[PDB]
């Protein structure tokens, strides 16, 4: 409900709405094949 | 090395793609690496 999860410290840190997700930052992998559940945001 | 196909049924398996495999003195006399995803040499993610 809070939003996308970015950093876990647990109390996971959820992206700040003012700027994040920074449009500049995107996954850098064409050979990713991470699998499982690929949650994404923008 | 021989490959046949993912959906091939165990009955009739035949070679479909031959592939010769060897080692060479690979080197990069005039280039370097700017993006190295994983540390382990020869990994899947390292293809990129």
């Amino acid at each position: 409900k809070e939003g996308l999860q970015i950093g876990k410290d647990e109390k996971p840190i959820y992206a700040d709405k003012t700027y994040q997700p920074e449009p500049q930052v995107g996954e850098e992998s064409w050979t990713d094949t991470d699998g499982t559940n690929e949650k994404f945001g923008g | 090395e021989f490959f046949d196909g993912r959906d091939a049924v165990a009955g009739a398996l035949a070679p479909e793609i031959v592939l010769y495999t060897e080692n060479v003195n690979l080197e990069t006399p005039d280039s370097h690496v700017v993006y190295k995803p994983e540390t382990s040499n020869n990994s899947h993610a390292n293809l990129g």
